[PDB]
């Protein structure tokens, strides 16, 4: 499985998107947040399901092969490089990184 | 759960990931690249309460990972490349496989 | 555990009635021995699943000979439930792992 996201620098004052190259009924994509100099955050699994104790202006939805990511309202907290990781099938593999500003 | 590791290097190489916060015989152990540049990679995981390792077809052997049950400790061996490691722990609730908790880095350089 | 639940039936079975346990629910027709290895060989990559609960709805006998032989080929004990894979065979070895009822 090979990953590729668009755009690789983005300018807002948003949207993400994912394309892969689904586990019966199931989608298996993950985003994480990583700022500067700090481990990774999971956000999103099940490309569908937020995880607890995040703020609710998070939203996700995709299917198949192509995956996308959305956020609303804009604030300071979005500031970070994003990816997208398979795991249908081993070993797992990330995406390609997204900045903003 | 906290994790700690080894110092800066600068042949060959041994990397040590102490366990302190848990039972370390039932979770796995995952070794991770970040050179600069890129995002990241994966290299292996192994199981502390059986001894089970699996590695990845890229660092295939290039990379030895071993652990030790008296100590609480993960030893991975490079032989014969730069690049920030991490050793990480999942939840442990299983399925979404994420990595949640983070070492500090190792930053080798030749 | 990670448990899988495969069942080859006729009879209309649906599948939305069926630290760290997940349980695969799944409805199969055909009984040819490739589709066999190959349907084990792909969920043996999902997510490392020990546990495999299969009946059938023929009355074919040689499906509990495959599936104790597979078991023994990779060491995860299976179970019969319904039809001719679970049917009490003559002799089961030590190195199997696979049991009946």
């Amino acid at each position: 499985i090979v990953l590729t996201q668009s755009p690789a620098s983005l300018a807002v004052s948003a949207t993400i998107s994912c394309r892969a190259s689904e586990y019966y009924g199931t989608t298996l994509m993950q985003w994480y947040q990583q700022k500067p100099g700090q481990p990774p955050k999971l956000l999103i699994y099940a490309a569908s399901n937020v995880d607890s104790g995040v703020p609710a202006r998070f939203s996700g939805s995709g299917s198949g092969t192509d995956f996308s990511l959305n956020i609303h309202p804009v604030e300071e907290d979005d500031i970070a490089m994003y990816f997208c990781q398979q795991s249908r099938k081993v070993p797992s593999t990330f995406g390609g990184g997204t900045k903003l500003e | 759960v906290q994790l700690q590791q080894s110092g800066a290097e600068l042949a060959s190489v041994k990397i040590s990931c102490k366990a302190t916060g848990y039972t370390f015989r039932s979770y796995w152990i995952e070794w991770l690249k970040q050179r600069p540049g890129h995002g990241l990679e994966w290299i292996g995981e192994i199981l502390p309460g059986s001894g089970r390792t699996n590695y990845n077809e890229k660092f295939k052997g290039k990379a030895t990972i071993t652990a030790d049950t008296s100590s609480n400790t993960a030893y991975m061996q490079l032989s014969s490349d730069s690049a920030v490691y991490y050793c990480t722990r999942s939840r442990g609730t299983m399925i979404t496989r994420e990595f949640t908790y983070w070492g500090q880095g190792a930053l080798v350089t030749v | 555990l990670n448990i899988a639940v495969l069942l080859g039936h006729s009879h209309d079975v649906t599948e939305r009635e069926l630290l760290d346990v997940n349980v695969v629910a799944l409805l199969m027709n055909r009984t040819d021995p490739k589709s066999l290895i190959t349907h084990v060989c792909d969920l043996m990559s999902g997510a490392r699943i020990h546990g495999l609960v299969f009946g059938d709805d023929t009355d074919q006998e040689a499906v509990a000979q495959m599936l104790d032989f597979i078991s023994s080929q990779t060491f995860i004990p299976i179970l019969g439930i319904h039809g001719g894979a679970s049917m009490i065979m003559a002799d089961k070895d030590p190195t199997s792992t696979f049991f009946q009822f």
